[PDB]
């Protein structure tokens, strides 16, 4: 029994202010081994939706892997990613007016635990 | 908080740009000419 | 393409034997970025749940985050946290009798996967 | 506040190429803290199952933990898991032909986040 592994692992944590636009959240290596991506919520929106997906450092690559409407608050992106030249996370608000039914301002939080490409050799 | 910054060591003070006091002119070339002309009574010029 | 990213991540398990009583499973740090509690029952329960939630080291602040009934004995809860002060991850057992259709004891694991506040900056 | 906590983590990546077989993708060691297992489907398949499990090193102990369909291309189990001797994860598919719909030939790709066994002291 003997493989190679990531032995390398970061978490990102990024905060938005949940209104209209392009937010570039986390950066990511290639060969980078993403294997979490959470987005979270933190305030009562009103009305909007919330795509958060992958984008290249400069062209316009944008394609999102997870959405967000109001209700739920919270999600978990379902599919696990190599990056490749894709090393932009980003999110995007295209419906969104003021916090709604607070009066304090509405966040987005985003996670993004990934493995770096570095990989070693054990055996058990 | 925490978001792609983008920004190069260009834009991270602490560097402190320093510039040469020396200028290098852009004149290199040299016409013929000044070979040619002179006071004797043969010259081209 | 330069950022701030956790480097420092923990696992921490803890086991309690599943009857009526209040159980104080994972401390975190504040600043901690958790990202993932997970809760595993190992048995057969006859009746009874488990309400996993954030508490203070001291004061009474405990609010439930995952509720386990009997029947899918296993959870991971659904949103990620920051730990701000609530530096106990507790978990109750409100209802609870004997083991029930095993003559075994009925065993209750969770897991808890948290990164620490420390950051270092890396660019890519 | 004190506990003693698991510091030392892993990801092992692994490709098999989605047709009838037994394949050992990754290597656990006694004691290993397995928090995540992720199968995904590279390609669009036409008829089959894959099944990720447990088995032991040498002898016939196979005993699938997470079955995918076709049609989902995606799957992470649902719990968590302590190495008890069942120290190889592998994958079966029982039913698959060629690739189909595509001309390409169809992947599968496996990662395992898993906390090492070693355990340091740290209070809060």
């Amino acid at each position: 029994m003997k493989q190679k592994v990531h032995s390398v692992s970061y978490l990102a944590k990024a905060e938005f202010e949940y209104k209209n636009g392009v937010y570039d959240l986390v950066a990511l290596p290639t060969g980078a081994e993403v294997i979490k991506i959470s987005l979270e919520v933190v305030g009562l929106p009103t009305a909007g939706h919330v795509s958060v997906g992958f984008k290249d450092e400069s062209k316009k690559n944008y394609s999102s892997i997870l959405t967000l409407p109001v209700n739920e608050t919270s999600g978990v992106v379902t599919k696990d990613y190599t990056v490749k030249s894709d090393k932009i996370v980003a999110a995007e608000v295209k419906d969104a007016l003021a916090e709604g039914s607070d009066g304090r301002p509405v966040k987005c939080v985003l996670r993004a635990l990934y493995f770096l490409p570095s990989v070693i050799e054990v055996e058990y | 908080l925490n978001n792609i910054n983008f920004n190069n060591i260009s834009n991270n003070p602490n560097l402190g740009i320093e510039v040469g006091r020396e200028i290098q002119n852009a004149s290199w070339v040299k016409s013929p000419f000044f070979s040619i002309t002179g006071t004797g009574a043969d010259r081209g010029v």
